[PDB]
RNA sequence: GAAGACUGGAGUGCAGAAGAGGAGAGUGGAAUUCCACGUGUAGCGGUGAAAUGCGUAGAUAUGUGGAGGAACACCAGUGGCGAAGGCGACUCUCUGGUCUGUAACUGACGCUGAGGCGCGAAAGCGUGGGGAGCAAACAGGAUUAGAUACCCUGGUAGUCCACGCCGUAAACGAUGAGUGCUAAGUGUUAGGGGGUUUCCGCCCCUUAGUGCUGCAGCUAACGCAUUAAGCACUCCGCCUGGGGA
């Protein structure tokens, strides 16, 4: 896991506005930071498989939203995307 | 009969106390079930860590 | 419900019956309250209120039973499910249990019940029948 | 994150080097950034079985407040390694 | 279909809780086996009975010391965790899921899912290690009309660890997943609220699991019955007499 700081600066860095911490453009920084994070240790423990259905729910939940986000609002997902790298 | 721990308020079985596990071992060093202690399942769980914990640094005899 | 609200209704409606209960109480929507309505007006229920909330309302419904019981409302069934949806030319309207029973039908004028559909010479969706 | 050490020092020991020993592993936990919270000994005592062929042995306790788990590592692998401690502990709480 | 709006479905934030969930490293005590050394001496072991076998080249027994492997007594409980297989000694490092409480945030962002991709008990295969117990194949002794078996004395592959294959089972709740509704009574696990009491404590309410007994309802019957096999909606898999197969 992300120590609880270390969400927070990704929280107010990716905040839409003063108080959210819901909106697509937060919960996709968050889950590209935690599978990130998941990368290296799956790959240095490569027989971790429990741990690696976790990452796989991880990934297919982050592209839901992205999903969601390009269909309602193509301006903020085109944002969003070169801010993250993602692609 | 009523729980030991959950009557006086201890939230925390430390296994520097070899004096109060002293009880909740028979005349060989075995725990003694539940049943007999009369203890709740959680604080249980608690008490067994600390007499393994404890015995571990000869503070207990694994067999007496 | 999370596929189709109207069968939830009718399925509600048949489990207090089953069980001889005297009112229930449901989630409230545009076409659930002219449903009931239609009930009431046709004389398969006793009575019908609304009551107010935050998000989106409740309806209550009281239900009719004879001196003695002796269900006045005996059968519900769902015609047009989401996984199939069934519709009805103007010479086509069915006639439940030889006009015993009435059918739904969401013509081009609100919904109607079977008989007043062959007034206007109007059809559409058949939703539920009720005997 | 806080800890917890504890070890036993063998009884046949004379205070000067006793308290070299004492001294060495907390000055070996020192060399890390690994504050020390409390030193004290906790006294002579009879083991409850022989680990060895000894019967008795010096109680030692150590509290610390590290954050990078190496210092605990070192403090393992130059306890394990020598024969001043008879058996050692680490708790995290 | 398009343009808006909302929060009850879904998810995040904040405060708590429990757990044999998984991967890596280190450590512990009982017990079997073997080896060395004192005491001793005539048997030990084994079965329905007996024998094969071990022992005067001195065992079995008994006391001390040493070597190595595998499994983790008591706790332990229709208890817990995980999607399934499955997970039980202790400590540290890296990690996934779940529940309760709050109403702060987004505003339908959801369900199912052919083909695809991953996991998948045990036996089994390839290379390199390890081998204390156990034990397919095998040898001897017994029983039997016969005994390629049950029983007894031994015993190799394997059971263990590293990497790569295999992809099966009575892989079972013989019961696909999601959602909503429909009498009660009583145990247990993890939480929340309240009344009483000086606190422990007694009682009620409530959420999420796990057991039992039973009304309506269903079934050919046995039985299921709020953890449905009852009443309904969405999506998927499968069946159409037996043998051949
Ligand atoms: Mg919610
Ligand atoms: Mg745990
Ligand atoms: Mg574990
Ligand atoms: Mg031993
Ligand atoms: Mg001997
Ligand atoms: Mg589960
Ligand atoms: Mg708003
Ligand atoms: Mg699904
Ligand atoms: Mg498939
Ligand atoms: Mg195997
Ligand atoms: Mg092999
Ligand atoms: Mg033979
Ligand atoms: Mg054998
Ligand atoms: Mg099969
Ligand atoms: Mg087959
Ligand atoms: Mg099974
Ligand atoms: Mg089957
Ligand atoms: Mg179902
Ligand atoms: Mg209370
Ligand atoms: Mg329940
Ligand atoms: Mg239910
Ligand atoms: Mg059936
Ligand atoms: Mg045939
Ligand atoms: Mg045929």
């Amino acid at each position: 896991a992300l120590t609880q700081e270390r969400k927070n600066e990704i929280i107010a860095e990716y905040r839409v506005h003063d108080t959210d911490t819901g909106s697509p453009e937060v919960q996709i920084a968050v889950l590209t930071a935690e599978i990130n994070s998941l990368n290296e240790h799956v790959r240095v423990h490569k027989k971790d498989h429990h741990s690696y259905r976790g990452l796989m729910k991880m990934v297919g939940h982050r592209r839901n939203l992205l999903t969601y986000l390009r269909k309602k609002d193509v301006q903020r997902y085109r944002e969003l995307i070169k801010r993250l790298g993602l692609r | 009969k009523v729980c030991y721990f959950t009557s006086n308020g201890i939230t925390h079985i430390d296994y520097k106390d070899v004096e109060l596990l002293k009880k909740f071992v028979s005349e060989r060093g075995k725990i003694l079930p539940r049943r007999v202690t009369g203890t709740s399942a959680k604080y249980q769980r608690k008490l067994t860590v600390a007499i393994k914990r404890s015995r571990q640094m000869a503070l207990l005899p694994f067999v007496a | 419900v999370m596929t189709d609200p109207i069968a939830d209704f009718l399925t509600r409606i048949r489990n207090a019956n089953m069980v001889k209960h005297d009112k229930l109480e449901l989630p409230a929507s545009k076409i659930k309250k002219e449903i009931a309505e239609i009930l009431k007006r046709e004389g398969f229920i006793r009575d019908v209120e609304y009551i107010e909330d935050d998000n989106a309302g409740t309806i209550r419904v009281f239900l009719k039973y004879g001196a003695t019981g002796e269900r006045v409302i005996t059968g519900l069934k769902r015609i047009s499910k989401p996984g199939l949806r069934v519709y009805a030319k103007s010479t086509e309207v069915p006639k439940v249990l030889n006009g015993l029973g009435i059918a739904i039908v969401s013509t081009s004028q609100g919904v109607l019940t079977d008989k007043e559909a062959r007034a206007k010479q109007v059809g559409g969706e058949v939703l539920a029948y009720v005997w | 994150r806080k800890y917890e050490i504890m070890y036993i020092i063998r009884p046949n020991i004379e205070e000067d080097e006793k308290k070299a020993v004492v001294e060495r592993f907390d000055g070996i936990l020192t060399e890390n950034g690994a504050e020390i919270i409390e030193s004290k000994e906790w006294g002579k005592r009879r083991l409850a079985y022989e680990i060895n062929d000894y019967r008795d042995g010096f109680y030692h306790i150590v509290k610390l407040n590290a954050d990078k788990a190496d210092s605990i590592n070192e403090f393992d692998r130059l306890a394990k390694i020598s024969d001043d401690i008879v058996r050692h502990m680490v708790i995290k709480e």
